[PDB]
């Protein structure tokens, strides 16, 4: 539906072809979906969560699932060998 | 690395003193008077609770993990009053026959042996709730002889039931002089186990407590309802780093690799910065901090005799700058002294303002407290010195608190004292060699 819009927009704007009024259309345009994309981003796909996340756990953000991990891979991490099951 | 944390109370002091954290603790977590959670749940914050501290059931009651005990029934019953639906009595005992209550030895020492079984049955029933279990905390008193033999008996009875589990407490002395006279058997004893466990204690006197108290609240009326506030303040924020972890502490066996390399001298002075726990400093964080090492803001006797320090723990929150607090630290490092042996670094957390608090309008009105370790905190319970000195050395009263059976003979009782004082003295030996630098040659230089 956003695309039609704009379609209709653009389309509306042909007898003027490549000019400001065009342009002002694409400014607009621009921001209506980075703030949209950004909106579903966070609401839909959890993007800053994902982020805080990586950075809780790739990064170490949280030691308290780095004990946690450690402690109950004592066994897996001691075990020297390979192909652990 | 951590684990799980299940408090106790032992005597009155530490139900009086436990009424106020367990009200602190209920606001940090919206959990309310009745235990539930008081907030609309949006399921975010990970650290909503703490799982160490409590159990949280179908009604999003968090359960406090902690037993109350006391020689006095009216007062756990007064707390569990105050705590209506939040405390749970299946975990509270009273330890008592009214006849032997009002004898601080006999009440407390006969309870540890007599009564091991209530105690323990508590106690194991919550340790056993769960798999990843760190260890104890106690709120207690030395005067409080209640505690003190309960205490004792759970000190060396769980060390061997639970080796590798820390175990610690918050003893609270009272600043009197002559009141400490009917003390002298206790306290003292308090020690003699006190001094057994490396996890032991943080110990104060009240004294600058109880004058705090007086100038902070608009109450000059100091007593121990409105000092216990202050307690309050104290205790809690230790565990700001177990409730709201990061990356360095998140549990007490890392609160204890930083702060005690030496078994032998775990006995802690804390002082603290403004509070809200019943506020607004108005400095940079790094003034914040500056001040806690200001003896006239410690809890216990203030100005010390150029301390030695072994080894100090600070945490700092609010809207820190870790560029502000160099300035702090470098001040901090050319006021605390000690030998190369103790030339430790000094440890410096950050911790996290609660989000149930009220918001704060500034972020910059940082907050925090100082844990120290230092030669002169034996100094904390002087007034008991000064009178199991009078005491002791004399072989004054044995058995004159009805020892129940146990030391019987007057000679026995006396051998039980002077292991008590050999303790009390050999606490200076160590705090006294702890200041040398040749400490350090003794095992390195020598085979
Ligand atoms: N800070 C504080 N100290 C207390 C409180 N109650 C008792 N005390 C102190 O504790 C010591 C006596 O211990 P208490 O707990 O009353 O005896 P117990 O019941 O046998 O353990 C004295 O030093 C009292 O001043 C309290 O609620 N708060």
């Amino acid at each position: 539906e956003f695309s039609k819009k704009y379609h209709v927009l653009y389309q509306s704007n042909s007898y003027r072809g490549i000019s400001t009024n065009f342009f002002e259309i694409i400014n607009d345009q621009y921001s209506e979906i980075v703030n949209h994309t950004n909106q579903i981003l966070n609401q839909k796909f959890h993007y800053r969560d994902v982020v805080f996340a990586l950075k809780n756990i790739l990064l170490m953000g949280k030691s308290d699932f780095m004990d946690a991990l450690i402690e109950k891979a004592n066994d897996i991490l001691a075990t020297p060998s390979d192909s652990l099951p | 690395m951590g684990g799980e944390i299940i408090t106790l109370q032992a005597g009155q002091c530490g139900n009086h003193v436990g009424k106020f954290l367990w009200s602190q603790l209920a606001k940090e977590h919206a959990i309310g008077t009745d235990g539930l959670s008081q907030l609309p749940d949006s399921s975010t914050e990970r650290d909503d609770d703490t799982k160490p501290f409590f159990r949280e059931n179908s009604r999003n009651k968090f359960t406090p993990r902690a037993i109350m005990m006391d020689s006095e029934p009216s007062v756990i019953a007064d707390v569990e009053n105050t705590f209506r639906g939040f405390f749970d009595p299946r975990n509270t005992w009273v330890a008592s026959d009214g006849a032997s209550a009002g004898n601080s030895w006999a009440n407390g020492y006969d309870i540890g042996t007599r009564n091991q079984d209530d105690i323990l049955n508590k106690i194991d029933k919550e340790i056993d709730s769960t798999d990843n279990f760190e260890g104890f905390q106690l709120l207690h008193s030395v005067a409080g002889g209640t505690g003190s033999g309960l205490g004792s008996n759970l000190l060396e009875a769980l060390c061997d039931r639970y080796p590798k589990k820390i175990l610690t407490t918050y003893s609270v002395f009272p600043a009197r002089s002559s009141e400490v006279v009917v003390q002298s058997y206790n306290t003292i004893l308090a020690l003699r186990r006190l001094i057994e466990d490396s996890d032991a204690t943080v110990v104060f006197d009240n004294a600058s407590l109880l004058n705090i108290s007086g100038k902070v609240f608009r109450n000059p009326n100091i007593d121990l309802q409105h000092t216990n506030q202050l307690i309050s303040t104290i205790i809690s924020s230790v565990t700001n780093s177990i409730r709201f972890p990061s990356y360095m502490y998140s549990s007490m066996s890392s609160i204890y690799s930083t702060l005690i390399p030496s078994p032998e001298l775990h006995f802690l002075s804390p002082s603290f910065t403004p509070f809200t726990s019943d506020a607004h400093k108005g400095h940079s964080s790094y003034d914040v901090m500056l001040d806690l090492l200001d003896p006239s803001n410690s809890l216990v006797s203030t100005a010390m005799n150029n301390p030695t320090y072994f080894n100090v723990y600070n945490t700092i929150i609010g809207n820190v700058e870790p560029r502000q607090i160099s300035r702090a630290m470098t001040k901090l490092q050319q006021r605390i002294k000690f030998p190369s042996w103790s030339s430790s670094a000094m440890h410096v957390n950050i911790g996290r303002r609660s989000p149930y608090l009220p918001l704060q309008p500034n972020e910059n009105e940082v907050s925090g407290m100082m844990l120290s370790n230092m030669s002169t905190v034996v100094n904390v319970f002087e007034n008991a010195c000064n009178t199991f000195d009078k005491v002791f050395a004399k072989g004054a009263f044995l058995n004159n608190y009805n020892v129940g059976d146990l030391f019987q003979s007057m000679q026995n009782v006396q051998d039980e004292f002077a292991e008590s004082r050999e303790v009390v003295q050999s606490l200076m030996e160590d705090y006294v060699a702890a200041e040398q630098d040749s400490y350090l040659d003794d095992v390195l230089v020598d085979d």
